[PDB]
RNA sequence: GAGACCGAUAGCGCACAAGUAGAGUGAUCGAAAGAUGAAAAGCACUUUGAAAAGAGGGUUAAAUAGCACGUGAAAUUGUUGA
RNA sequence: UGAGCCCGGGUCGAACGGCCUCUAGUGCAGAUCUUGGUGGUAGUAGCAAAUACUUCAAUGAGAACUUGAAGGACCGAAGUG
RNA sequence: CACUGUCCCUAUCUACUAUCUAGCGAAACCACAGCCAAGGGAACGGGCUUGGCAAAAUCAGCGGGGAAAGAA
RNA sequence: CGAAAGGGUCCUGUAAGCAGUAGAGUAGCCUUGUUGUUACGAUCUGCUGAGGGUAAGCCCUCCUUCGCCUAGAUUUC
């Protein structure tokens, strides 16, 4: 799923370290080969962008 | 190093052999000449010295002593020997009935799956005719042999070792006609022999064992430097050594329950250190207190035998009086001899109050 | 006596990780746990929980706890033509203190 | 058009997709490499193996001619026999 | 006598030999010979530094070094961007 | 003037190796070979003489041998 | 036989938390304080020779608990 990790980074506008793929839906991610098929799985919740790491200034 | 111990190789057998029994004369009383024991560890004693001419005469000296655990050997056999131009030859070995499973473990390398059939037919010749094969073989020893030996083995259940295989050794009978020592050997069958009867207090004895092994080392520690004579690397340790003139300071009974008690300290305690001997356990049998260092590691079988010659020193004719025996912890800087006077010194603890 | 049995054990890793190189203690503790369940259940097929791997690596690579307390569950490997017919699954359990606790069988019912 | 020439380490460096491949910044330097069978008839089909391949079966006069292909030495190697 | 000559047995498939003369790029153990091939050494020397890997699942005939997730480390904007 | 393993006098601890396994895998060098002693005129043996001897196949260390001036 | 546990023996040095105006000090209330109050508060003391570790090459086990065991391959007169 390296292609899906790279394309999700471009679709979600983040790095590959913030792209999260569903461990239980690897068969569904694998069929997604277009930027529209990944945009499906972002909306459905199977590909999720992680937030920024905590950087407490206090 | 010494060229006398030149073949610096590992010892051929773990037990180690006597290689020389004392020279025998028939005018002496009948007695055995060697025994076996297990190395427990060492302690500290105070002896009230009586050495006329010494600077420590009639003073207190602190000495290091070695404890060897000695369960009573069981006599199971009798081996006769004849003189030959080629040397000395074994002519006849006579065993007894009811051989224990411990010595039977010695004749097997896999006891757990064997059928344990050793000496099964030998048990049948004691009741075959009337014992004709047994009596014939003893009469062969009486009329042909020049010196006879006794097969005795130790018991491992009395000792705190995970081993179960007994150690079987030949012990020479000295002092009598060949007829007299044979009647000793047959009468001594199936019978435990204590170390109280073999040896005695205030006696130099000869200690035989295999030393501590160190594996492959270089010339820095194998020879002691800054063909055979050239210092070369190899095996150090696990060598057979015979040590000479070690005094028996005490022979404990094991029943007495005041083994470490002297006439001057009246504390009812045993020889076992407070917390146990490190890597050995507890000594619950007869023990021999040997002055000084003694070869072999802890748990190793020790072979003790009589001195070959009459002694030429006043150190052998010295009566040993002990003032106190250390019983404190070998496992650290122990300042307490018994459990009772540690709680007396410490006072009440938190766990003692919650339990009571 | 049953093929399916779950028991809870305490592993004294302090005596199993004594003197080991500091940078191999957390990897070796995983192998010693696998060696523990292989001996205690007779099964060469041993699987460790990912959260058990979290407990071992909690204090870094050289900070393995002295005593961990786990549950080893022998279950039947059905599969299809499996090499071995049984496997053991090991999970860390939640206790106040992994000391003073005897080995015990846990009832599924 | 010929030869008392040479016959694939020989004869031109080149009997072959040879002044090629390759080397050097460049001037330049510069190889190795021919042959199943009369005819591809170059293993249909079956079986084992993930595959490569192997075993049956088949083609041929010859698979002791399997495109690692005419004949197939020695060095060196394996198995069996003494 | 010898350099050698001749026959038997197996392999192979297209040309070859005796005799008298003629002719020559005509006979090898060496040349630290030329080209090509093959050994012992030898399953031997050895397969570095950049601290560091681990668990479950998927794919696959086969997974330490292929992927997903989760732990443990790192570059630290003069970057391993 | 002070300290220090420089030494008396040396011991101990850690990492990578050295060791073993799986996979991968060279080169130097190579007439044939490798136990000693005495003798072998040419101060030259390893092959000869005549003695000591002498028993398969192997695994690790070493620091000896299988190496060396040339004569005005 | 093995894994835990309990007790012993050693090593370190008094755990987390709770409580006492002992407590230097920092601050709000109303008014004179000759004995004014109210909160926070380093530090100290007690629970506490406590707490942690303990064989990996320490010792023992009275039903201390749980588990395992007559395996299976080769070779031999």
């Amino acid at each position: 799923l390296r292609t899906q990790k790279r394309l999700a980074a471009s679709v979600l506008g983040c790095g590959e370290g913030k792209v999260w793929l569903d461990p239980n839906e690897v068969s569904e991610i694998s069929n997604a080969n277009s930027r529209q098929s990944i945009r499906k799985l972002v909306a459905d919740g199977l590909i999720i962008k992680k937030p920024v790491t905590m950087h407490s200034r206090s | 190093g010494s060229l006398a111990f030149l073949p610096r190789k590992r010892a051929a057998r773990h037990r180690g052999r006597v290689k020389s029994f004392p020279k025998d004369d028939p005018k002496k009383p009948v007695h055995l000449t060697a025994a076996m024991g297990y190395k427990a560890g060492m302690t500290t004693i105070v002896r009230d010295l009586d050495r006329p001419g010494a600077k420590a005469h009639k003073k207190e000296v602190v000495e290091a002593v070695t404890i060897i655990d000695c369960p009573p050997m069981v006599v199971v056999g009798l081996v006769g020997y004849i003189e030959t131009p080629r040397g000395l030859r074994s002519l006849t070995t006579v065993w007894a009935e009811h051989l224990s499973d411990e010595v039977k473990r010695r004749f097997y390398k896999n006891w757990y799956k064997s059928k344990k059939k050793a000496f099964t037919k030998y048990a049948k010749k004691y009741a075959e005719n009337n014992g004709a094969s047994i009596t014939r073989e003893l009469e062969r020893i009486k009329k042909y042999c020049t010196v006879v030996r006794v097969l005795a083995h130790t018991q491992i259940r009395k000792t705190p070792l995970k081993q179960k295989k007994a150690h079987l050794m030949e012990i020479q009978i000295n002092g009598g006609s060949v007829a007299d020592k044979v009647e000793f050997g047959r009468s001594l069958f199936e019978k435990p022999v204590t170390i109280d009867t073999i040896f005695e207090k205030d006696e130099m004895i000869d200690v035989i064992a295999v030393t501590k092994g160190h594996g492959f080392v270089g010339v820095t520690a194998r020879w002691g430097t800054k063909q055979w004579t050239v210092a070369r690397a190899g095996q150090m340790g696990y060598h057979h050594r015979t040590s000479v003139n070690h005094k028996i300071y005490r022979i404990g009974k094991g029943d007495d329950e005041a083994n470490a008690s002297t006439e001057t300290d009246l504390t009812k305690k045993k020889i076992t250190p407070m917390g146990g001997f490190v890597r050995y356990g507890e000594v619950n049998n007869d023990y021999v207190m040997i002055k000084g260092s003694v070869p072999g590691v802890k748990k190793r079988i020790m072979t003790l035998r009589k001195s070959l010659f009459t002694h030429t020193s006043r150190k052998a004719l010295e009566k040993v009086e002990l003032k106190w025996i250390d019983t404190s912890s070998e496992f650290g800087h122990g300042a307490f001899q018994t459990a009772a006077e540690k709680k007396q010194f410490m006072g009440t603890l938190k766990k003692d109050l919650q339990t009571s | 006596i049953a093929d399916v049995v779950a028991r809870e054990y305490t592993i004294h890793l302090h005596k199993r990780l004594h003197g080991v190189t500091f940078k191999k203690r957390a990897p070796r503790a995983i192998k010693e746990i696998k060696k523990f369940a292989q001996k205690a259940m007779g099964t060469s097929d041993v699987r460790l929980d990912p959260q058990l791997n979290k407990k071992v690596w909690e204090q870094g690579i050289k900070g393995v706890p002295f005593r961990i307390r786990v549950r080893i569950s022998r279950r039947r490997n059905d599969e299809e033509g499996a090499k071995e017919k049984l496997y053991s699954y090991v999970q860390a359990v939640n206790v106040k203190n992994p000391k003073g606790l005897l080995t015990s069988v846990v009832e599924e019912e």
